């Protein structure tokens, strides 16, 4: 059977799990007690006498996250040995969370992975959520997928990681926790798909209508992504489009495996009524950069190969006859060695809405996975940021102290140009 | 092989409290240099 | 050979209009996916009991007698379908049994036929490895500072190139320690495909 | 499961810290007695960061009262919210160190450091895990720096792996309480500067200015300076305390803080200060808030941050926020003044959001500011201790103790190597 | 371990001395 | 803090005392009435 | 009919077997005066109009605490003189319980184990329970053990007896009755359940989440675990154990019948609904180390031979599943010359919480007991506290001057020795 | 260096029961 695992790690991992499972709650009719009143069986198992747990663990190193979900409204959906607690955090530290710290908690996460893995018939793939300019999200999600490529092969990774913005951050060390987590999200993650903070602030400042929005707004929708990517598993549709078709489908060569990610309709209440969510205008709203998850300009680069997740009433010539006009269309560029770059998937349930979001109840969605040469342009922007930084060895002897060697920044960075040099060959015309 | 550890392990213990050529040594002669020259870089500060 | 021939001039235009070498070229990652993809076999079904999975009903009913098939229902008892899981411990399927390297390809040269290593020592990537291990104690010996100028970018050398690839991780290489022996029972040499 | 350790030096770090715990208590609840009578449980979720379970539901804080006189014993048992504290936790000398540095270091303090050590030690085991060091004192007394800095020394080497935290006073040049205020001073920095990873620092004439131009009192008591200083405190330590949008325990605002581990030094500030004639009249909106963090005015230390390019500074908001107009103004404030941000530090400010504001505000915000405009005031310090020393005047009662020049001379050099480094560090550029 | 058994070994054979 | 003796009773079948109910109405008797008076007394 | 006369002897075994008997009456639904408002004839007999007297006697030389249960909740159940009181106890001193004031007791004692005799129909065994480290259970405990081997021959004996911890321990001279109590124990008892104080101290700290547990919460759980011994003979099941069953499934050899114990789901009151309870996933802690009721490393040693109790809703598939993934762990290691290495007995009756107790209720349970060759540790360290303190005659003027030799310290440490020898060459690869 | 001495006084002591 069609089973994931989540794996939900750091301050902003449990913040982005907490509203992507308040969303599958509501999406299989599960309660926060637990009791439902066959498509479950993905992101849910059930439990003894009609009781449903979710088929995740929220590790992080800080206590303050973790027991805010035990104290919080969902204290009987969740096992207490899932939750994964630690004394004191990594402290925006990759080495703490690498080292020092992290390998200790690291054998107790191996534990509930394993049970997890045992009580499932069938695994479909690894959903990893963490942010890299963290300590814990980065340092301790380094060695949790490190684990997890030497034990669990041939099992695909999807990649969720909330990255540093070039134009605002909330962390002075972000250069260095980010860079230091290239070479994990490197080997070890099969897909990867990139999220960016004040780009998706954009996207409520604009398309939501609302001046001041916080963290929880930002995760909510972060949930329309997650759950439209995944469900094709859950809900029958006219293209089932399995996990394992990402990975086949969105890389041509297995380093660059970075992609981006975007919502099409992203409305309000009052603006649903009065627009035409015709599927010629989802299709174009999504292939418009604002609309993208992280600050992207498709018209810099080109893109390699996109995945079309289609959700609702979409006929299948409504998305034949949207997506041939983007081909024709001359601001969309597409690289010259992949004529077929299209990957249309098409199910059969409209999304659905929480109590109090910002979203609106929409007939038709679209989210697409899509990878472009423009993905090298965000590594760019952290490029220059570290090598100032690291110029002047400022905030090194954190990470000196905690068991790391100074040598280590130097492959890391190093480690950086070889993803750099790699998108501008794949990019380079032939 | 209880034995054979034991007069290994014994044998390190002990010739690294007296072996010239011990790390214990080593670091005893580098912190030695140091406090050595901490003394006389604050005696010349003062006369000077 | 007319398309080994279009391969070896893309990558050599391709690498000089980028500026790496043509093994470090991203178009030639397929044997490194190849072999990662074995030793991941290899590493499943060599496995113990517990690290492949300690499930109650699929130990017991696969091992119930000298066939190891388990029924996975799906559905209701009315119109259900089964999944018939076919597992035999401490053996590779004959479809899966294959240890594939090319001699051929002349980018594998120093590699001596880029193949799958179970051996520890041999395991990844070690010549370059140890180069660079030399290379950085030569440079932390003689006290130099490689980070101080931001005028100078560095050089883009992959993880193959380091000696930190997938492979050479010091992880796999204490699991293919510690599952070894059960490893060498499923596969019994690893070739040199050089020759 | 993150415990903070408070210990009060002198007559100035009693003061202050019997003004800081009636605050962190009225936060979470606990009355004058010590039983708990807060109307939400999230008051009650971290109590063990500041205090400590007794029989009854008593809450005993984790604080140690030191000082060389009985005089500043009673003072702090005999004000409101002083009986909480542990009988155990009160020790004191009764001879004083008369505000000389050496009577506080080395004829008195070491019969007086083995006793609260003792008292420190029992503390310390009793917690799960410790998250850090906190003290109170000063710099120009002796009973507090002298003996203060001792400790701090002596926990060093004991709790190496963990936190230190100073809230210190200096000298301030204007206004001057006892004539061998730069003797204490310079030899104390000496001690801080390798011992304490952290130093928030505080100055009286610069907490003056605020309690009469923010809040316009005509006759601020000497109290009034202690709650500008005690709303500090509690926000430093608002994220463990209390859950949040962002998290940031005191490591990471010592990561995101500290580029060199001289380069410790903080110039501090509470934001939302007013007078109650004018709170009717202020907009308690985020873009307010973040006009008066960042003035001049708002410091609570002498440094001008007009003068000294700020290297990092972190920012902990307490309250309701969104997430973006916490991180939108820390934006427009780098890039409407690039010229007095660092260059080779990207993403100077750091930021983290509470969900609890404290009591009486709905929003509060307090800046941490690590600025090379701190070593002005350092030059001030070295100024009247180089005007002192080179006719040795106020001497020979520092030599009585056991304690040469020798010390005098190296105390003074490292306070050098303090300024030099902040000014050189300044003037570094790109490439 | 072994210097108590044998000293109760002693301690038996000790006893064949005095009959 | 002020607790009634039905809300008492309830609060030691929370609390899983194992007693009876002839024994809890003994026990809630031998102290509206308040909390930490009742803590005392069963304490000492 | 299936029925066992339970002696308890010693400060230890009162306390012991007042939560024993606190525990029996409810399976049964015995009040506590004695009146019920065919099972309980193994353990309660029928005398007259509906009053059920234990089949027990409670023999002391101390009267401090016999009384105890005399003015107790429990005065009516006993028989009056059932419980046997003395003048003055032993005071740890094992010539006291033997030899001086042992031998006016233990008549007496024998004519009520006559008198239990003679009331029930078919006798299956005999239960002591006794401290080796105090004098009443050490010194008493063996010299009824010698009489009812003389007077009830080729009987079966299940020893339940506590000994000292490596590091905790009441009293000073626990290693000199040990040893002499060890005596008896080999050649007079043909079963001998290890137990163990502060074993079950983190057994209550870290599954009870007890900080400050007492004696009397020990004396539940060990409670429980005998209650899950005997539970076959009460209550029918899919598989039924006697007590003739467990020796000669257990025990190989004359000299060797110690053996540990775990009874494996142990939760507090508040952790019952959020656990899961599966046959192998509580088969899985019977078998882990820090859930045993004794000191030993199992790792150390290799389970020579193993025993499981279930109770309650367990399908006999599940047990032959469970008894599977054991054999094939690494980290549990069997001698080589035991192929089959288990017995299964399933009851159907859930275990019975007492009101007011500690554990919640369970649906399924297990009683491991198995004897393995690990026990020959906790004869080791034991044999090494007589061995520092016997080096200088410590301790010895009060064994000498009321009635014991010197000589036999020689003969209590030889056979001691001997045992150790056994534990070795027994584990042996062959 | 307890152990040889008494070992050889056991085994003269045993020599003397011969
Ligand atoms: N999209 C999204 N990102 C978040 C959220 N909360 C925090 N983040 C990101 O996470 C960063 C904060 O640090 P974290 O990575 O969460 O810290 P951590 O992973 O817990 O690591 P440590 O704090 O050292 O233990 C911010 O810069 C944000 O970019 C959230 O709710 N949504
Ligand atoms: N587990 C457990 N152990 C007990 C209990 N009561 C006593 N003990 C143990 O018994 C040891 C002392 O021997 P006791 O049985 O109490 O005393 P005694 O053998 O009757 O000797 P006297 O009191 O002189 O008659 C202590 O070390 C305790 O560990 C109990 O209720 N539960
Ligand atoms: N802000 C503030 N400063 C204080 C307080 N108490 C003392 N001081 C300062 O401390 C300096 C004198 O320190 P002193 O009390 O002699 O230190 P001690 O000798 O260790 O007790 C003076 O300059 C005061 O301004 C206080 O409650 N608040
Ligand atoms: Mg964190
Ligand atoms: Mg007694």
């Amino acid at each position: 059977m069609r089973e994931v695992i989540s794996i939900h790690i750091g301050q902003a991992g449990i913040q982005v799990g907490n509203a992507c499972w308040e969303l599958y709650c509501l999406e299989h009719g599960i309660q926060p007690d637990g009791q439902m009143p066959d498509a479950f069986n993905t992101f849910f198992s059930e439990t003894g006498a009609g009781k449903h747990v979710p088929r995740c663990i929220f590790l992080d190193l800080e206590p303050t996250v973790v027991d805010e979900v035990r104290t919080g409204t969902y204290r009987q959906l969740f096992h207490p040995e899932q939750l994964i607690s630690g004394k004191e955090d990594a402290a925006n530290n990759f080495a703490r969370g690498h080292y020092t710290i992290g390998k200790e908690i690291v054998d107790l996460a191996l534990d509930r992975i394993r049970k997890l893995a045992d009580n499932c018939t069938g695994l479909q793939g690894f959903l990893v959520f963490n942010a890299v300019g963290g300590g814990t999200g980065s340092g301790l999600g380094s060695l949790l997928l490190e684990r997890l490529s030497v034990d669990y092969g041939k099992k695909s990774k999807l990649g969720f990681t909330v990255y540093p913005s070039p134009q605002v951050s909330t962390a002075v060390v972000e250069p260095y926790n980010s860079v230091l987590s290239t070479h994990s999200l490197l080997e070890h993650t099969d897909v990867a798909v990139m999220l960016d903070n004040e780009a998706i602030y954009d996207i409520c400042r604009r398309s939501l209508d609302i001046e001041r929005p916080t963290y929880t707004n930002l995760n909510r929708l972060i949930a329309q992504v997650i759950s439209s990517l995944t469900a094709s598993l859950r809900f029958d549709g006219a293209l089932n489009v399995d996990i394992t078709e990402f990975q086949t489908n969105l890389v041509p060569y297995p380093r660059i495996h970075f992609m981006l990610s975007s919502y099409a309709p992203i409305i309000s209440a009052e603006k649903a009524y009065h627009e035409q969510l015709s599927v010629a205008e989802i299709t174009n709203a999504a292939f418009e950069p604002a609309s993208m998850m992280v600050k992207c300009d498709p018209r810099h680069g080109k893109y390699m190969a996109c995945c079309l997740m289609y959700r609702g009433d979409v006929v299948p010539k409504d998305v034949n006859a949207s997506v041939a006009t983007i081909k024709t269309k001359r601001t969309i560029q597409f690289v010259d060695w992949c004529p077929t770059g299209f990957k249309c998937g098409i199910n059969y349930q409209p999304p659905t809405v929480v109590p109090g979001g910002d979203l609106a109840k929409v007939q038709r969605a679209v989210c697409m996975i899509s990878n472009s040469t423009a993905i090298g342009e965000i590594f760019s922007r952290l490029d220059h940021k570290f090598d100032l930084m690291y110029a002047k060895r400022a905030f090194v002897h954190w990470y000196v102290g905690e068991g790391m060697e100074e040598g280590e920044f130097s492959e890391a960075r190093e480690d950086l140009a070889a993803l750099e040099k790699d998108f501008e060959e794949v990019g380079a015309e032939s | 092989r209880r034995d054979a550890m034991l007069g290994s392990l014994l044998g390190d213990v002990i010739g690294g409290l007296t072996d010239p050529n011990s790390p214990l040594a080593e670091a005893e002669a580098a912190l030695s240099h140091a406090d050595k020259v901490r003394r006389k870089k604050k005696e010349s500060l003062h006369n000077e | 050979e007319q398309q080994q021939a279009k391969w070896d001039e893309v990558s050599s235009t391709l690498a000089y209009r980028v500026g790496r070498a043509p093994t470090e070229l991203a178009m030639q990652r397929g044997p490194a996916w190849r072999t990662r993809a074995e030793l991941t076999e290899l590493l499943y079904r060599a496995q113990p009991r517990d690290a492949r999975g300690s499930n109650p009903d699929e130990v017991w009913t696969a091992s119930l007698r000298d066939a190891w098939e388990r029924i996975l229902p799906l559905g209701s008892i009315f119109s259900g379908l089964a999944i018939k899981i076919r597992d035999r411990p401490g053996e590779l399927p004959a479809t899966r049994a294959a240890r594939v390297g090319r001699p051929l390809d002349p980018l594998l040269a120093p590699l001596g036929g880029g193949g799958t290593t179970l051996s520890p020592a041999t395991l990844g990537h070690p010549a370059a490895a140890a180069a660079h291990a030399q290379h950085v104690a030569t440079l932390a010996a003689n006290g130099v500072m490689l980070g101080a100028t931001t005028n100078k970018p560095p050089l883009g050398r992959s993880l193959s190139a380091r000696g930190r690839a997938w492979e050479d991780s010091e992880m796999l290489k204490q699991r293919v320690a510690e599952y070894g022996t059960r490893l060498r029972a499923l596969a019994p040499h690893d070739p040199d495909f050089g020759a | 499961m993150r415990e903070i350790v408070h210990i009060q030096g002198g007559q100035c770090g009693n003061q202050i810290g019997a003004k800081f715990w009636e605050v962190v208590s009225d936060e979470h609840g606990i009355d004058p007695t010590g039983t708990y009578h807060g109307d939400s449980d999230l008051q009650l979720e971290r109590i063990n960061v500041y205090f400590n379970e007794a029989t009854g539901g008593r809450y005993v804080p984790r604080a140690i009262l030191m000082d060389l006189e009985p005089g500043t014993m009673d003072s702090v048992r005999s004000g409101p919210y002083g009986q909480i504290f542990r009988p155990d936790n009160f020790v004191f000398g009764q001879t004083g160190a008369g505000n000389n540095w050496a009577k506080g270091h080395y004829t008195e303090g070491a019969e007086l450091i083995d006793s609260v050590l003792d008292v420190v030690r029992k503390e310390a085991e009793s917690c799960d895990c410790l998250q850090g060091f906190q003290v109170c004192h000063s710099l120009g007394g002796g009973t507090g720096s002298g003996m203060g800095t001792l400790l701090i020394s002596k926990i060093r080497e004991e709790y190496p792996d963990r936190m230190m935290l100073t809230f210190s006073v200096v000298p301030s040049p204007k206004v001057s309480d006892t004539v061998v205020e730069p003797y204490n001073a310079t030899l104390s920095v000496h001690q801080l500067v390798e011992n304490a990873d952290e130093c928030m620092v505080l100055d009286n004439e610069a907490l003056y200015d605020i309690c009469f131009r923010t809040l316009k009192l005509t006759t601020p008591t000497f109290g009034d300076l202690n709650h500008l200083i005690s709303a500090v405190m509690s926000g430093i330590t608002c994220c463990l305390r209390f859950p949040g949008q962002l998290n940031a325990d005191l490591r990471k605002l010592a990561v995101n803080l500290i580029p060199f581990p001289r380069l410790h030094f903080f110039m501090v500030g509470f934001t939302p200060l007013t007078s109650r004639g004018s709170q009717q009249y202020r907009a308690l909106t985020v873009p307010e808030l973040t006009q008066q963090m960042w003035d001049a005015k708002n410091m609570m230390c002498a440094a001008d941050p007009r003068h000294g390019r700020y290297l990092t500074a972190s920012a902990l908001f307490r309250g309701r926020m969104s997430t973006k107009e916490v991180d939108e103004q820390m934006l427009n404030v780098q890039n409407k003044n690039s010229s007095y941000f660092v260059e080779w530090i990207p993403n100077n400010v750091k930021s983290s959001v509470c969900d609890i504001p404290p009591k009486g505000l709905k929003m509060s915000a307090t800046f941490i500011g690590n600025s090379t405009a701190i070593q002005e005031m350092f030059k001030r310090v070295s100024e009247q201790f180089t005007a002192m020393f080179r006719r040795k005047a106020f001497l020979h009662w520092y030599t009585g103790e056991g304690m040469d020049e020798m010390e005098f001379t190296e105390a003074e050099s490292n306070m050098n190597d303090l300024v030099s480094e902040y000014q050189q560090y300044q003037d570094a550029s790109a490439e | 371990k072994e210097k108590m058994m044998m000293s109760l070994e002693r301690d038996k054979l000790a006893a064949r001395v005095d009959a | 803090g002020l607790l009634t003796p039905d809300q008492l009773r309830s609060a030691l079948d929370r609390l899983h005392t194992g007693l009876d109910a002839a024994e809890k109405d003994r026990i809630v008797a031998r102290v509206k009435v308040h909390y930490m008076d009742f803590i005392r007394s069963l304490e000492s």
